[PDB]
């Protein structure tokens, strides 16, 4: 079986061939008018039809059709609300969407279909959701295990997740009384999601939470290397160590594809200087559900 | 209960040894091979692959659209092979009349 949390879990409740349409209560840009990229904080109604748990997340289905006439295929989120929502009424699913836009080989500024029709969403909307999708990314049962979250970008979503029911919150079946650490890595401060939130769950109980930035842009360590995501772990690569054998450790990665190359990097090193070659070693963590990635 | 499998990886060519009642990614990440992976529940097309030589079932579709189950692509994190086969593993597709 399982380490992780599965008792009230449910998957596919809503497919692409005859999705849920909710509507968007509020859509709001989160990131300040001068970041590099936009991302957006944004509310939907389920009416409690979609009993997705943290660690899960939803597809959604832009309107209309590409240059061919043809539905648009489904793009994933994750979910960003914790099971009983923004709101507490385990009504709601909030989503954490950065709006794609680049300039192509030709000049051309081009745009993310469906993360564009999400950032422009206007409440009242119709969105078209299916899932809840995914099993790997789950919290585990231990309300007492370390967790280690390592996140990018809009891969902050699943873990302002987690720490939603690990503090802002009160379940006659869940206590967190483990550590929480958590690592998010960014370009700006103006880029930063969600700060103020682990700003009041860090006094909430600053005995169980730990929250670790790393403004790429703005900070550096040593010999003025650029303070990533992976860059804030080295400044605590032995206590971290220190952790990666314990039966209640549990590391959660989750964002922008590539901030597992360095992190793999720092651990290579790391443990390639005491045990075995740190793949192998990541082998028997995702044994015991320990390192479970969903990087895109 | 123990079919070949062979992935056309843009790295190589993997000899691996997959079961019947065992997704393909899942063995990928046993012999320490490295593929690509994402919600890996069969919703998006993170690990996408165009089979060829052998069938699989990846029934748990999700993603897998209409002329896809014949174009010959896969989900290689939701399919168990049902024969010896053999993928062209980190295949994309993001146009061709789109
Ligand atoms: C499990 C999972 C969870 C996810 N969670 C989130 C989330 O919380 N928030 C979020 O914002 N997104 C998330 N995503 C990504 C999201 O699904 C989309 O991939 C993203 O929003 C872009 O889709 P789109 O429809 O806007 O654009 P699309 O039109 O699909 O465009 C994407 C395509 O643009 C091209 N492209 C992309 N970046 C560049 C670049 N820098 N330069 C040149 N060409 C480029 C590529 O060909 C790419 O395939 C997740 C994905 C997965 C699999
Ligand atoms: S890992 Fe997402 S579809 Fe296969």
């Amino acid at each position: 079986e399982s380490k992780k949390q599965e008792e009230g879990v449910v998957t596919n409740l809503y497919k692409p061939k005859e999705p849920y349409v909710g509507r968007c209560l509020l859509n709001t840009k989160i990131t300040g008018d001068d970041a590099p990229g936009e991302t957006w904080h944004m509310v939907f109604s389920t009416e409690g039809k979609i009993p997705y748990r943290e660690g899960q997340s939803i597809g959604v289905i832009a309107d209309g059709v590409d240059k061919n006439g043809k539905p648009h295929k489904v793009r994933l989120y994750s979910i960003a609300s914790s099971a009983i929502g923004d709101f507490g009424d385990s009504k709601t699913v909030s989503l954490c969407v950065k709006r794609l836009i680049y300039t192509n080989d030709a000049g051309e500024i081009v745009k993310g279909v469906c993360s564009n029709f999400l950032c422009d969403l206007q409440p009242g909307d119709n969105v078209q959701i299916t899932g809840p999708v995914g099993k790997e990314m789950l919290m585990p049962k231990d309300p007492n295990a370390t967790i280690i979250m390592l996140a990018t970008g809009t891969g902050i979503a699943p873990f302002r997740s987690f720490l939603w029911k690990m503090f802002f919150e009160k379940h006659d079946d869940y206590k967190f009384n483990g550590l929480g650490w958590l690592f998010l890595g960014v370009p700006t401060s103006s880029s930063l999601l969600y700060k103020e939130e682990f700003g009041k769950m860090k006094e909430r109980a600053p005995e169980n939470f730990r929250v670790d930035y790393a403004v790429s842009r703005e900070q550096t360590n040593a010999a003025g290397e650029r303070m990533y995501i992976q860059t804030r772990m080295a400044e605590y690569k032995e206590e971290l160590w220190e952790l990666l054998k314990k039966d209640n450790t549990y590391v959660y990665m989750c964002g922008l594809k590539g901030m597992e190359k360095g992190i793999d990097d720092i651990m290579v090193s790391l443990a390639e200087k005491d045990g075995i070659d740190w793949f192998d070693y990541k082998k028997q963590l995702k044994r015991g559900d320990q390192w479970n990635v969903e990087v895109y | 209960a123990t079919y070949n499998v062979k992935l056309i990886t843009p790295e190589g060519e993997v000899e691996l040894q997959v079961p019947d009642d065992v997704y393909i990614l899942d063995q990928a990440e046993e012999d320490g091979i490295d593929l690509p992976y994402s919600c890996r529940a069969g919703s998006c097309s993170s690990c996408a692959g165009k089979v060829v030589s052998g069938s699989v079932d990846q029934s748990d579709q999700s993603y897998l659209d209409d002329g896809q189950i014949a174009d010959g692509w896969v989900l290689t994190c939701h399919a168990y092979p049902t024969s010896d086969v053999v993928i062209e593993t980190h295949k994309e597709e993001e146009l061709t009349g789109a």
